[PDB]
DNA sequence: ATCACAGGATGTACATATCTGACAGCTGCCTGGAGACTAGGGAGTAATCCCCTTGGCGGTTAAAAC
DNA sequence: GTTTTAACCGCCAAGGGGATTACTCCCTAGTCTCCAGGCAGCTGTCAGATATGTACATCCTGTGAT
């Protein structure tokens, strides 16, 4: 009768990224749930690190610099530098557009 | 026009911004912070999905299953370090047999 | 007396997945005790989470939160 | 004379089989009963979702497999190929659970 | 003649508690710093646990019961029950007063 | 400068840990382990300092670096 | 007069478990910290308290590692710690 | 007389055909994200101070090296 | 046990920069309106699970042999 209350997940974005990296490969429901949980966990980790960074520096705003430092502190080695490059590219493009 | 399209990202910049605002992390959230976080999340997802797709193709499968994700995570050194204390359901373990136990 | 439900073949299979080639006969009682302690901790945290929510049903999310609190994050259950 | 594999071929075969597979190794009903019996000591008349029991079983099996890998490493350190309770105790003491 | 900035610490309250539990006993500066760091760490732990408890239940207010659940989750057994007893007694007295 | 952690210093550290007999190859392994641990902690501390736009590594930076690695240290703020 | 091989080891164990002062010399450890930090950022300065905290953390970590290594050595029916004991301890801990 | 093959037995990887149910795509809609403004204070920047970090230097001896 | 050396301590000196204060501006919270991106719901169909028979892979013991 009544539709279930909507529950937001990262399924469609993960599917788009998968189609970008593997046009012919699909994904199962359990794997999609695992990917969604991974995204949530990484988001929580980075956001908590950025919040702690802002608190340590007596700042009231989380900006690109705080997230970038959180990424450098949380991701190991090549993952950190590649994520930094991708994020700086995205921020530069976003500020270049509007 | 979505903020994800401006940054050339597939992850939702607006949803990340709303979660940052409503996540009790700071009094204010910058404009570029959700863009940067969405880019990082998209990159990590792309890395794991690429490795999992490689594993699936190596196992003659076209759909990624938890076993492929577990293999991808534990075969990549940095990804294994990032998810060291993370358990993937139905992922199993790697085929590792100690050399002393072999015949 | 449900700890005996974790039979010797189950512990042997778990050891084989862990790479054990030869198992002593006293391993099973120790494994059962360790499993009981671990389940006691996780279930205690899960029941605490459920009681705080004023619920009578232990949910998967409660178990996930309990595992995360103990540094044993689980993927695939929300 | 009936065929008999030597004591250790079948063990290695089991190791390979259970490392290739991903299904749960403990029977579902006994584990559910054990969970309910343990939970009885914390709160009476508790109900459990199926996903909760599945997650508990997954976590318990992962923890037991990791503990058994550590136990095997400890037993190999002692120049043995047989795991003993002292190996488990040493592994749990080094991990910091005792 | 530049006066140093005000740095808040739990030193006076820890000293009062020490005089309550041990009248003829002192505390060094390093031990006082260690106790202050312990108080800060426990405060952060309990506050974070209460915050995630509120977020999980989709609540916006940290109340006495959230802190109680955080204490029950974070403290080991008898410490937890005695802390809960002390907290409930203090809250009851505060409510009774005004 | 890793050689500045002399053999008697490692022996003293082992004695505090209850070690009675020490092999001759322990010292290089201990130096390597200490170098790795210090590299990780110092990298995190320098990251914290750089985020603060400071040029002096403070005790709070080291404390935060240790706390991030699950090694909370009391007595320094 | 000569003590038997192990009396002085036990005496030192008791002495250093009674004591609480740092066991590594301050200047070599400070030089090692500066050398390690040089690879991360140049012209870096350090507070004295920062180096003291680093020394305390490093010594506590090494003492715990040596305790685990001693336990590993005892497990192998030995009284001498070996590099394989340290490697086993770090592998069980989840560091290598 | 102790050591390579011979061959038998067992298991497992490998085509091949059915079938099914779970995954991928289409649809309606509604709620959350985007556009367009204003207010205000959080933060960027400049000036200053002093303190606290760094550098040096000689003597002692405890500790390191052998 | 003997020989060497640099850690430590006390002292002095210079200045780099951490911390503070003032100012100001522009970036984000807040609000209103609007619309379309994403979510629940169906639904079809093909990827994989399930037999099923078969071709090796491998193990193990007898046995001939140099």
């Amino acid at each position: 009768k009544r539709r279930k209350t909507r529950k937001e997940s990262y399924a469609i974005y993960v599917y788009k990224v998968l189609k970008q990296v593997h046009p012919d490969t699909g994904i199962s429901s359990k794997a999609m749930s695992i990917m969604n949980s991974f995204v949530n966990d990484v988001f929580e980790r980075i956001a908590g690190e950025a919040s702690r960074l802002a608190h340590y520096n007596k700042r009231s705003t989380i900006t690109s610099r705080e997230i970038q430092t959180a990424v450098r502190l949380l991701l190991p080695g090549e993952l950190a530098k590649h994520a930094v490059s991708e994020g700086t590219k995205a921020v530069t493009k976003y500020t270049s557009a509007k | 026009k979505t903020r994800s399209s401006r940054a050339g990202l597939q992850f939702p910049v607006g949803r990340v911004h709303r979660l940052l605002r409503k996540g009790n992390y700071a009094e204010r959230v910058g404009a570029g912070a959700p863009v940067y976080l969405a880019a990082v999340l998209e990159y990590l997802t792309a890395e794991i999905l690429e490795l999992a797709g490689n594993a699936a193709r190596d196992n003659k499968k076209t759909r990624i299953i938890p076993r492929h994700l577990q293999l991808a995570v534990r075969n990549d050194e940095e990804l294994n370090k990032l998810l060291g204390r993370v358990t993937i359901a139905q992922g199993g373990v790697l085929p590792n047999i100690q050399s002393v136990l072999l015949p | 007396d449900n700890i005996q439900g974790i039979t010797k073949p189950a512990i042997r299979r778990l050891a084989r997945r862990g790479g054990v080639k030869r198992i002593s006969g006293l391993i099973y009682e120790e494994t059962r005790g360790v499993l009981k302690v671990f389940l006691e901790n996780v279930i205690r945290d899960a029941v605490t989470y459920t009681e705080h929510a004023k619920r009578k049903t232990v949910t998967a999310m409660d178990v996930v939160y309990a595992l995360k609190r103990q540094g044993r994050t689980l993927y695939g259950f929300g | 004379k009936p065929h008999r594999y030597r004591p250790g071929t079948v063990a290695l075969r089991e190791i390979r089989r259970y490392q290739k597979s991903t299904e749960l190794l403990i029977r579902k009903l006994p584990f559910q009963r054990l969970v309910r019996e343990i939970a009885q000591d914390f709160k009476t008349d508790l109900r459990f979702q199926s996903s909760a029991v599945m997650a508990l079983q997954e976590a318990s099996e992962a923890y037991l497999v990791a503990l058994f890998e550590d136990t095997n490493l400890c037993a190999i350190h002692a120049k043995r190929v047989t795991i003993m309770p002292k190996d488990i105790q040493l592994a749990r003491r080094i991990r910091g659970e005792r």
